[PDB]
This record gives C-alpha cells, sequence and structure tokens, in this order.
DNA sequence: CGTCG
DNA sequence: CGACG
C-alpha cells in the first residue's frame, strides 16, 4: 500500500542493499518497496535500521509514510520517529491518550512474549481454530492474531464474503474472496466479535496469563 | 501454434502436439484493485529432428518489459509432459484437460489463442465486385495481423471475444440497475482478463464510463464480423469466381452506365452528399441490381404497405459477402449497445454522406460499397433524441430520428411506386434536435428488400485532388 | 510451506 | 513469477 515498510526481520537471511550483509532475525529493519524487473510485483529492498538513513531517504512522518509502523514496539516507534529527523483540555487529553496508547502497545507485546514463552506454534494454531479463526501463514502473524483475539475477542466472520478480518495499521480489513476473480474490500474499525475462549487444555497456562482480560477496545489512529 | 521467440528455438524446434492437443498455454491474471495485470506463457518444445525436448516458461506484466523467462532441457518427452502439466496445474488450479474449467482465486486464467480449368463466364464488373467482397489477402491480413496494442498476447478465438461481449452487456445491465460497485468490479476484472490490454504500468480502470464501454463493444463486434467473414471464405471444376458467386444466393446484374435508372441513382448520390462532415467526394463506378434469394418473398407482406422508400445503408466491405448471403440482420438481445441511439434494428439513411461514413474507407482504399434498399416504413415514430426502445407504439411500423438537414422533399421521385428523396440538402424546421442527418430504422428483417448496390470511389481532398482542382 | 528477490 | 532454507 505505502512506499516504506518497517518490521522485525522474519528471517535472518535478507541482505542489506547498502552493506550487503545478512540482516539478522527478529531485528528492526526498514524496506523501500520497489518494482521488480523479474515479475509483476513490488518487492521490499531491506536495510538495517542504521543503513536506511544513510541512503538519504527523507521520511517526513513515519506513522503515515511507513507501513507497519503502528505495529512496532513503543520504544522502537519512538526511535524510528526521532531518527526520521536527524489548548488546556486539548493538550492535556492529548498527553493522556498518548499514555493510553503506550499502555495498549506494551500490553499486546507482553502478551505475545508470554505466549511464545509457554506455547508452541501448533498450540497457537489450535487456539485460533477453537475460536473460529483462520490460521494465517507465518509464526509472527499466528501469534499476532492470537493476541488480537484474546484482547478484543474472536473476530466474527465477514458480513458479505464470510472470510476472516485482520487488523491493519488503521482498520480491520477483510481478507476474503467475494469471487474467484476479485477479492473483498470491507473495512471497519468496529468489527463484530464474540468473546475469546481458551480451551481447557491450556487452563494451566491460562492461569499463566492470570486472566487480566480487561474490557479494552482497539484504539485507532486519528 | 508459434514457438515463443524468447526461447531462441522457433527454427530449431516446434511446439509439440499429442492426443489432438497442443502444448502452448497463455494465461492472464488481473486485479484492478492492486492493479496487477500479469501474463504467464508455458510451452513444450520438440526439436524438428531428434527426441530433444524443452520446457519454456515466461512471465511478466502485459505490454511491458517487466518479467523474465526460463528454458529447461528435459531428459525425455514424458518428463517434459509431466513438468508441463504440473506447472499448469500449479499456476491455474485446474488440470490440463477439462470440459468444466473453474476459476480459482489468486490463480491464472487460460486464454484461447487462435493460430492459423479456369472457366468463368460472368461479366467483368461483377467479377471485380466478387474479387472485392471475397478478398482473402486483406481478410487474412486483418485476421492474423500483429497489433500488440489491441492484442498484446495474440489473436483471440471468437469464443472468448463473444464471452467478453456478453460481459459488457452485463456491465451495462448493471450500471442501469442501480448496481453495486462490486458488481461492476467483478465484471471489470473478468473482462480485462478475457481481453488483454496494454496499460503500461497503470492500474486498469473500471468499466464505469459507459461511453468507453460502448466503444469496446464496437471493437468486439467488429472482430466478430471479421471472424464470421473469414469463416465464410472457407466454404472443383467450376471457376473459383463462379464458386464464390454461388455462395451469395443473390442474382446480380449490371445497370447500364448510360441508363435512366442509373442516372437517377447518380442524381441521388450527387445531391445527398455533403462535403461538410466528409473530407472527400463520391464517384460512382458500377451500379448493381441485386435480388436476394427468398428476400423477394418475405417482403411481400409489406409490398402493399404504404410509404415504401428507397434508402441508403453502408457497412465495411468485408461483411458484404455475408450481407448478400443472409440479407440484413438485427443484433441479438444479449449483445451490448455500440452507439446506435434507437435500439437494435435495421438502420438506413436518406443521405449518402451519412451511410457512406459507415464504410470506414481509407485513403489507401478509396473504394467502398453501399446498399440501396426498398424499406417499407409505413407509420413513422418520429423522435429527436436517443431512446433505446423495445416496443413500437400501437400503430407504428418504423422509427425515424430527425436531423437538422434533409433532402428537399419537393424533389421526391417515384420509382416502381417507391418515394426517393433525391432532393438537395436543405434545413429541416426541427428545433432542439441532436442528429445532423436523418436516420430511418425498422425492427423486422422482412421490412427491407435490397434493390441496388453501388461501388464508389472516395476521392479524398489530398495533394493530388488539390493539384487537379487548382490548375 | 514460508521466506526473499 | 522463480528460487531456496
Ligand atoms: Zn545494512
Ligand atoms: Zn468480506
Amino acid at each position: 500500500d505505502k512506499l516504506y515498510r518497517v518490521e522485525y526481520a522474519k528471517s535472518g537471511r535478507a541482505s542489506c542493499k547498502k552493506c550487503s550483509e545478512s540482516i539478522p532475525k527478529d531485528s528492526l529493519r526498514m524496506a523501500i518497496m520497489v518494482q521488480s524487473p523479474m515479475f509483476d510485483g513490488k518487492v521490499p529492498h531491506w536495510y538495517h535500521f542504521s543503513c536506511f538513513w544513510k541512503v538519504g531517504h527523507s521520511i517526513r512522518h513515519p506513522d503515515v509514510e511507513v507501513d507497519g509502523f503502528s505495529e512496532l514496539r513503543w520504544d522502537d516507534q519512538q526511535k524510528v520517529k526521532k531518527t526520521a529527523e536527524a489548548s488546556k483540555k486539548e493538550k492535556d487529553k492529548d498527553s493522556k491518550l498518548e499514555k493510553a496508547l503506550k499502555a495498549q502497545n506494551d500490553l499486546i507485546w507482553n502478551i505475545k512474549d508470554e505466549l511464545k514463552k509457554v506455547c508452541s506454534t501448533n498450540d497457537l494454531k489450535e487456539l485460533l481454530i477453537f475460536n473460529k479463526q483462520q490460521v494465517p501463514s507465518g509464526e509472527s502473524a499466528i501469534l499476532d492474531r492470537v493476541a488480537d483475539g484474546m484482547v478484543f475477542g474472536a473476530l466474527l466472520p465477514c458480513e458479505e464474503c464470510s472470510g476472516q478480518l485482520v487488523f491493519k495499521s488503521d482498520a480491520y480489513y477483510c481478507t476474503g474472496d467475494v469471487t474467484a476473480w476479485t477479492k473483498c474490500m470491507v473495512k471497519t474499525q468496529t468489527p463484530n466479535r464474540k468473546e475469546w475462549v481458551t480451551p481447557k487444555e491450556f487452563r494451566e497456562i491460562s492461569y499463566l496469563k492470570k486472566l487480566k482480560v480487561k474490557k479494552q477496545d482497539r484504539i485507532f489512529p486519528p | 501454434a508459434a514457438v515463443d521467440p524468447d526461447s531462441g528455438l522457433e527454427h530449431s524446434a516446434h511446439v509439440l502436439e499429442k492426443g489432438g492437443k497442443v502444448f502452448s498455454a497463455t494465461l492472464g491474471l488481473v486485479d484492478i484493485v492492486k492493479g496487477t495485470n500479469s501474463y504467464y506463457k508455458l510451452q513444450l518444445l520438440e526439436d524438428d529432428k531428434e527426441n530433444r525436448y524443452w520446457i519454456f516458461r515466461s512471465w511478466g506484466r502485459v505490454g511491458t518489459v517487466i518479467g523474465s523467462n526460463k528454458l529447461e532441457q528435459m531428459p525425455s518427452k514424458e518428463d517434459a509432459i509431466e513438468h508441463f502439466m504440473k506447472l499448469y496445474e500449479e499456476k491455474t488450479g485446474n488440470a490440463w484437460h477439462s470440459k468444466n474449467f473453474t476459476k480459482y482465486p489468486k490463480k491464472f486464467y487460460p486464454l484461447e489463442i487462435d493460430y492459423g480449368g479456369t472457366k468463368s463466364k460472368l461479366p467483368k464488373p461483377v467479377q471485380d465486385l466478387i474479387k472485392m467482397i471475397f478478398d482473402v489477402e486483406s481478410m487474412k491480413k486483418a485476421m492474423y495481423e500483429i497489433d500488440l496494442q489491441k492484442m498484446p498476447l495474440g489473436k483471440l478465438s471468437k469464443r472468448q471475444i463473444q464471452a467478453a461481449y456478453s460481459i459488457l452487456s452485463e456491465v451495462q445491465q448493471a450500471v442501469s440497475q442501480g448496481s453495486s460497485d462490486s458488481q461492476i468490479l467483478d465484471l471489470s476484472n473478468r473482462f480485462y482478463t478475457l481481453i488483454p490490454h496494454d496499460f503500461g504500468m497503470k492500474k486498469p480502470p473500471l468499466l464505469n464510463n459507459a461511453d468507453s464501454v460502448q466503444a469496446k463493444a464496437e471493437m468486439l463486434d467488429n472482430l466478430l464480423d471479421i471472424e464470421v467473414a473469414y469463416s465464410l471464405l472457407r466454404g472443383s471444376s467450376k471457376d473459383p469466381i463462379d464458386v464464390n458467386y454461388e455462395k451469395l444466393k443473390t442474382d446480380i446484374k449490371v445497370v447500364d452506365r448510360d441508363s435512366e435508372e442509373a442516372e437517377i441513382i447518380r442524381k441521388y448520390v450527387k445531391n445527398t452528399h455533403a462535403t461538410t462532415h466528409n473530407a472527400y467526394d463520391l464517384e460512382v463506378i458500377d451500379i448493381f441490381k441485386i435480388e436476394r434469394e427468398g428476400e423477394c418473398q418475405r417482403y411481400k407482406p409489406f409490398k402493399q404497405l404504404h410509404n415504401r422508400r428507397l434508402l441508403w445503408h453502408g457497412s465495411r466491405t468485408t461483411n458484404f459477402a455475408g450481407i448478400l448471403s443472409q440479407g440484413l440482420r438485427i443484433a441479438p438481445p444479449e449483445a451490448p449497445v455500440t452507439g446506435y441511439m434507437f435500439g437494435k434494428g435495421i438502420y438506413f439513411a436518406d443521405m449518402v454522406s451519412k451511410s457512406a461514413n459507415y464504410c470506414h474507407t481509407s485513403q489507401g482504399d478509396p473504394i467502398g460499397l453501399i446498399l440501396l434498399g426498398e424499406v417499407a416504413l409505413g407509420n413513422m415514430y418520429e423522435l429527436k433524441h436517443a431512446s433505446h426502445i423495445s416496443k413500437l407504439p400501437k400503430g407504428k411500423h418504423s422509427v425515424k430520428g430527425l436531423g437538422k438537414t434533409t433532402p428537399d422533399p419537393s424533389a421526391n421521385i417515384s420509382l416502381d411506386g417507391v418515394d426517393v428523396p433525391l432532393g438537395t440538402g436543405i434545413s429541416s424546421g426541427v428545433n432542439d434536435t441532436s442528429l445532423l442527418y436523418n436516420e430511418y430504422i425498422v425492427y423486422d428483417i422482412a421490412q427491407v428488400n435490397l434493390k441496388y448496390l453501388l461501388k464508389l470511389k472516395f476521392n479524398f481532398k489530398t495533394s493530388l485532388w488539390l493539384e487537379h482542382h487548382h490548375h
């Protein structure tokens, strides 16, 4: 969708287009999406977070110009935002909402870390199945969606195509096929969902979540 | 079929055949949302001599250089066929043979490319006319040309062209029916798959603009007519000229140049032509009295009708073969509209300028053909603006669109009890009308009776005309 | 498969 | 689209 991309390296295998050295796994990396000459599709050109600013890319605003920014850890978002550079009720409520955002971010991340600590990939797949959720490709996305469901609830299927929705940077986009020819394009910040249900098998580890369900609701960018 | 030259083996080898099935596939994949417009070409090549076999893949974006290819030599023919079929099934989700193909999401769609005595005694004008309408060199050129802007991936079988035709009719039905935007997107994706377009690297647009849709429908109908003409050419001791004459099922005669009916025809042509929207003049060459087989019978119900008039019709010369074979025909109900303003029916004009503009003659072929028809109009339903009608009002036999210019009615002429509007172009007192020249329309094929057919040179006003006219 | 180009 | 862990 965007031009720039930022994420934690899903594999320690991509070579930086600047220093031509292996980018390690789970490390912060930034790509520029460039058209490919080999096939009809864009491809990410990956750089170490350091190398990326030495190529003179003048990113004005990361939160908007970079896809996947809204999904990084908080301190890493702050780092990317700083490096991209080198009225009472209004401002007061502004600061308070910022703190709430940090809360939700660090929350989801602690959840994902606990999960990866105790569960296996197949355990997470089973958690998704039990809650009537589609199992995506890639361990990262698997536990991302497990956390989404546990925080806000088992997403209910799409109203039209009947496919699962997934959270994107700005909204819950549907990922289903309205037909073999064209894909569905529903989006909404308020998707219907039933309550998340951990199978009883994982109860011993669900106390390893200490409940703490909370009544949170997804906070979306302005 | 053709060996893709990106393999460098079109002369060293040839595409392989087996079980009455060819091993060359051309698949398209489109998503207007993401903008993807991709092509995948797969071939199995066999050396013209030995048991040497190759698998050739190529892929990329239509009408661009984005993409790549790969050539593998296979150790045997069986391994090559397995490789081919498994690649096909990977890229399309279906098997290599199947009566019922089913589109699968994110998968490519297959495209149906189409590859590949002398004792006459007729008069010479008629022989030249037959040589004109049954011309094979021009037909084969127009059939299997190489225009990578209209056909970026080769000639399309008539089946797929009619499929896209019906898809466009459905698009128009939708736009009418307060449609879902997604109902339009599905048809847009399907169309742009069935008909590859060179859009460089821009996202293909939606079929919302109904005018461009009318245009694409006109293009597809032209291709269909050309396919029909080619299939008609492929119909001994008799001379080929008589052989092709017999296909017409029409009796042809040559009116004498110095005849009287001929001079009346010439006065018609001269008066009713207008150099205002036509950058050329008309010159008659040969007149032809035509009598179609059986058409003389189906018109009898209307010969006792009133207000029968002798009017013009003009189409490209390629179709004229068919036009004498099966008379004038109306469009089907499932076809879309291509620009006509008054529904599907037989159209005529009262001024040779208008009907001749529909010959689409070129400066390279100043010749064109044009028909004269006794059409039984009866009661005229007269309209000033477009109207896709279905039922004639109770009591009407035909429709007339009123332009701002018309032959002088005071100059009318009666030939065999048939009015002829050969007057000069004057202004009609019709206010607030959109047409420039009149249009006549009937909706029953039997209301037309072809009487004459003209060969005409379109003398264009180029440097040659400019010298001959300024000296 | 799930990465990467 | 292929290539590769
Ligand atoms: Zn680097
Ligand atoms: Zn949907």
